[PDB]
């Protein structure tokens, strides 16, 4: 589930968490900034 | 009488944009390669780095 | 015989005066009248409200469907109209507030000024060549209009300019008729030159009192064609009495449809075996509310209430009517003043249709 | 920049007579200017003008909005 769509959670069906989310968790583990946190979560922007 | 013209005119804006020597430059940009691009904007309208006269350009147009 | 004694007075150019002679002779080549002209109508209205007439002439000034001219988005042609003064809304608004009197909506004209003179060009409305649409038989403005003025070298050039319908109230540029007379011949008046009366209105009874049934009302119409008068001001009166009777049977529709839960009518059943119906209609004027507080009044002397708030901020009319019936006795009542409304305009339309030759 | 189309009050087609009334009345200004430079016109303090038979000979209504608007809107050419 790179992009585009949901991660589902095998064990019950629904959505589980969105990419982006799992992006931001390893990023703020990983000592990231904020510019450089806004700019690497720029390939999940919304409508342009 | 406000429709036929009454106290009724054109109101004028400008808008004076200057550059650095050799390090900016009038252009559209990319998405691909360009950073931190205005959140809700509309690079669209650009034509080789301004707006064409006669063009209607709302809020949140570049 | 409701409508009677109505006299049509055409205003005309007069040449026996040697200035206006002249400057018509050497501007425009103008030796006798224009294709149109305004023509000034009085009417006597007798036995009817005077909610009814000034109700028509409201809707003869600004709620009767008209026609103008307006320009097409990029019809004003940026790429060709080089003069830096005639901007594009200046010009539209002389467009819009042209008086013409159309036959469709398929007429599409076009205006190409080009300035190669050293003077300041006027661009008038005889330079309005329809590009689209069958051939005119008649003009459908006047020719002496002064749509612009271009300096030495510069050009105007704009496409698409159509004819476009609406209403009076919404752009004035749709407006038909201008007051030019309104009274009432059933109530005496004063001589307000003395200086006793002079700061009184003039009649002999108070407005809170007076109930005038026998009118006078002169309006006034900006573009008629000469050789048919009689034909155009008729229609626009048959006109109006339809559009009147249309709008009130929307109001038709919605007593019919009472036991229904509808938006639009309210029924509570108050104390004291008294009933309550509360009539909100979007996009209304004072015109069909007054005209139903009148009529329903007339038809019920002993109601409780009646009223027809129409609310600037709200762009909308709430009639509330209080009696002490039931829901269905209030219905019919209401059903009745709407039919008095109907037959009397449809009289209207008869007495404007045997009265005009 | 021009006298109204319509006028701005009611909407009679005052434009329609417009350039006419323009042109007409500088002859009768001419008649009445008398010896006088003619930008000191408003300053002459013995002239007469009367413009309601013009307008009248127009075929304009004693309308009082319609012929203010006609007489007194400025002109942009006359100007620049
Ligand atoms: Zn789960
Ligand atoms: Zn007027």
């Amino acid at each position: 589930n790179n992009t585009t769509n949901w991660n589902l959670c095998k064990a019950c069906g629904f959505k589980l968490l969105c990419p982006h989310v799992d992006m931001l968790i390893q990023l703020q583990a990983a000592e990231a900034s904020y510019d450089t946190m806004r700019t690497k979560l720029m390939k999940f922007s919304g409508i342009n | 009488f406000i429709d036929r013209g009454g106290f009724a005119g054109t109101f004028y804006r400008e808008e004076k944009v200057e550059l650095e020597s050799d390090i900016e430059s009038f252009g559209k940009p990319d998405p691909l390669i360009t950073k931190n691009l205005k959140p809700g904007a509309n690079y669209e309208k650009l034509v080789d780095g301004f707006v064409p006269v006669g063009t209607v350009v709302k809020k949140g147009d570049i | 015989k409701i409508f009677q004694n109505v006299e049509i007075k055409p205003f005309l150019i007069d040449f026996s005066n040697l200035f206006i002679k002249n400057a018509a002779k050497k501007l425009f080549q103008l030796e006798e009248q224009l294709p149109l002209v305004p023509v000034n109508v009085v009417m006597d209205f007798k036995g009817i409200s005077r909610a009814a007439v000034h109700g028509l002439s409201r809707v003869l000034q600004d709620e009767i469907p008209n026609y103008m001219l307006d320009i097409k988005p990029g019809g004003y042609k940026i790429e060709d109209s080089t003069d830096l003064f005639m901007t594009e809304q200046f010009i539209r608004n002389r467009i819009n507030f042209i008086p013409i009197y159309a036959k469709n909506e398929t007429l599409v004209f076009a205006l190409r000024s080009l300035n190669n003179s050293c003077e300041v060009k006027t661009i008038y409305s005889r330079d309005l060549i329809q590009v689209a649409g069958p051939k005119l038989k008649y003009p459908i403005f006047n020719p002496t209009f002064e749509i612009g003025f271009l300096q030495p070298g510069k050009s105007l050039i704009i496409e698409d300019i159509y004819i476009k319908k609406g209403i009076g109230r919404k752009h004035a540029a749709f407006n038909l008729a201008v007051k030019t007379h309104f009274s009432h011949l059933d109530i005496e008046q004063y001589p307000t030159d003395k200086k006793e009366y002079m700061a009184l209105s003039g009649y002999k009874q108070s407005s809170m009192t007076s109930d005038p049934r026998h009118h006078r009302l002169g309006l006034c119409f900006p573009a008629v064609p000469l050789p048919h008068i009689n034909q155009a001001v008729r229609t626009y009166l048959k006109n109006a009495c339809r559009i009147i009777i249309g709008r009130i049977q929307s109001i038709q529709k919605i007593y019919e449809n009472f036991e229904e839960p509808q938006p639009e009518l309210v029924l509570f059943s108050m104390d004291e075996e008294k009933t309550k119906a509360i009539i909100t209609i979007k996009d209304e004027t004072h015109t069909i509310g007054n005209l139903l507080k009148t009529y329903i009044y007339e038809m019920i002397p002993d109601i409780s209430f009646v009223g027809y708030q129409c609310v600037p901020h709200k762009q909308e009319m709430v009639l509330t009517i209080i009696h002490k019936a039931s829901q269905e006795d209030l219905i019919t009542l209401l059903e009745k003043s709407i039919q008095n409304i109907i037959q009397t305009f449809q009289i209207l339309e008869k007495n404007v249709d045997e009265l005009i030759a | 920049m021009l006298i109204p189309v319509v006028c701005f009050t009611c909407g009679f087609p005052i434009g329609t007579y417009a350039a006419i009334f323009d042109k007409a009345r500088t002859e009768y200004i001419k008649t009445k200017m008398g010896g006088t430079l003619p930008q000191n016109i408003p300053l002459d303090a013995s002239l007469q003008i009367e413009l309601k038979d013009l307008i009248t000979a127009l075929g304009i209504p004693m309308r009082v909005c319609c012929r203010t608007h006609l007489i007194t809107t400025l002109d942009y050419r006359k100007y620049y």
